């Protein structure tokens, strides 16, 4: 718990519902297995440099 | 853009620009996804007719990764006007989709409350645009990116001579001679977190470019969401 530490340790959106923390991304990433990593579903996911 | 970096390539894919008749570009934008542009209301009386541009990175040599998008229909937010400058936001629905590649990709929208905690209590966000390097020179012909601090919300308001509104915030610097500038409004402003960006606010105003004493202006983006939601939805 604690969206605060450091994020909770999400990759991006960190939601405090109930006693634990509960982490999300933005339209075009699934959140991983870890319920904590974001994984891009395209080519060009939102937000990343195309270098 | 007075001062900062030049964008590199793929740097800032998101930019985008929006040209008049004259082919020339005005103001800026961001892209949202493939059909939707982020920029100001403001910017849409500075022209005629307009056309949006992405990927372009210099306004001189044709960039292959350029295309150029018709508008099908500008969603300007009622509540805003000129006296105030308030509401100083609008979405465009474009008539084709944006293909993306190199240079040209959407920039995430975030969620209003981890953002306001995580996003705008960071140092610093990027600002970018094709605008004057100069607050009399003429419009850029390489797009620019510039790192510009959030501005500490009373500091902004004093130092402002203006109604600093609850949907706009300051960014820049107090001396450093570094701000956005005529043409960058409509811009993105855009704050990272591990190597994600997410767009924060529009290139809104200010009284003059990077003048000792004062700052940037922008709209406060993370006040609009459910807004711009419902524009993506069309309304
Ligand atoms: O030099 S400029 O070309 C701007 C460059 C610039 C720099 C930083 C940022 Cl982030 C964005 C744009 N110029 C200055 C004066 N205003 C015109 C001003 C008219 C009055 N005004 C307000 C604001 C809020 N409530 C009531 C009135 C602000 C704008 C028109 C344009
Ligand atoms: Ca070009």
């Amino acid at each position: 718990k604690l969206c605060s530490l450091d994020n909770g340790d999400c990759d991006q959106f960190c939601h405090e519902e109930q006693n634990s923390v509960v982490c999300s991304c933005a339209r075009g990433y699934t959140l991983a297995d870890n319920g904590k990593a974001c994984i891009p579903t395209g080519p060009y996911p939102c937000g990343k440099q195309t270098l | 853009i007075v001062g900062g970096q030049e964008c590199k390539d793929g740097e800032c894919p998101w930019q985008a620009l929006l040209i008049n008749e004259e082919n020339e570009g005005f103001c800026g934008g961001t892209i949202l996804s493939e059909f939707y542009i982020l920029t100001a209301a403001h910017c849409l009386y500075q022209a005629k007719r307009f056309k949006v541009r992405v990927g372009d990175r210099n306004t001189e040599q044709e960039e292959g990764g350029e295309a150029v998008h018709e508008v099908e229909v500008v969603i300007k937010h009622n509540r805003f006007t000129k006296e105030t400058y308030d509401f100083d936001i609008a979405v465009l629905r474009l008539k084709t989709p944006i293909t993306f590649r190199m240079n040209v990709a959407p920039a995430c929208l975030p969620e209003r409350d981890w953002a306001e905690s995580t996003l705008m209590t960071q140092k610093t966000g990027i600002v970018s645009g094709f605008g004057r390097t100069h607050e009399k020179g003429r419009q850029s012909t390489r797009l620019k990116m510039l790192e510009v601090p959030y501005v500490d919300r009373n500091s902004c308001k004093l130092s402002s001579s203006f109604i600093i509104t609850q949907n706009m915030f300051c960014a820049g610097y107090d001396t450093k001679q570094e701000d956005a500038c005529q043409g960058d409004s409509g811009g993105p402003h855009v704050t990272r977190f591990k190597d994600t960006y997410f767009v924060t606010g529009i290139v809104s105003w200010g009284e003059g470019c990077a003048r000792k004493g004062k700052y940037g202006i922008y709209t406060k983006v993370t006040a609009f969401l459910k807004w711009i939601d419902r524009s993506m939805k069309t309304r």
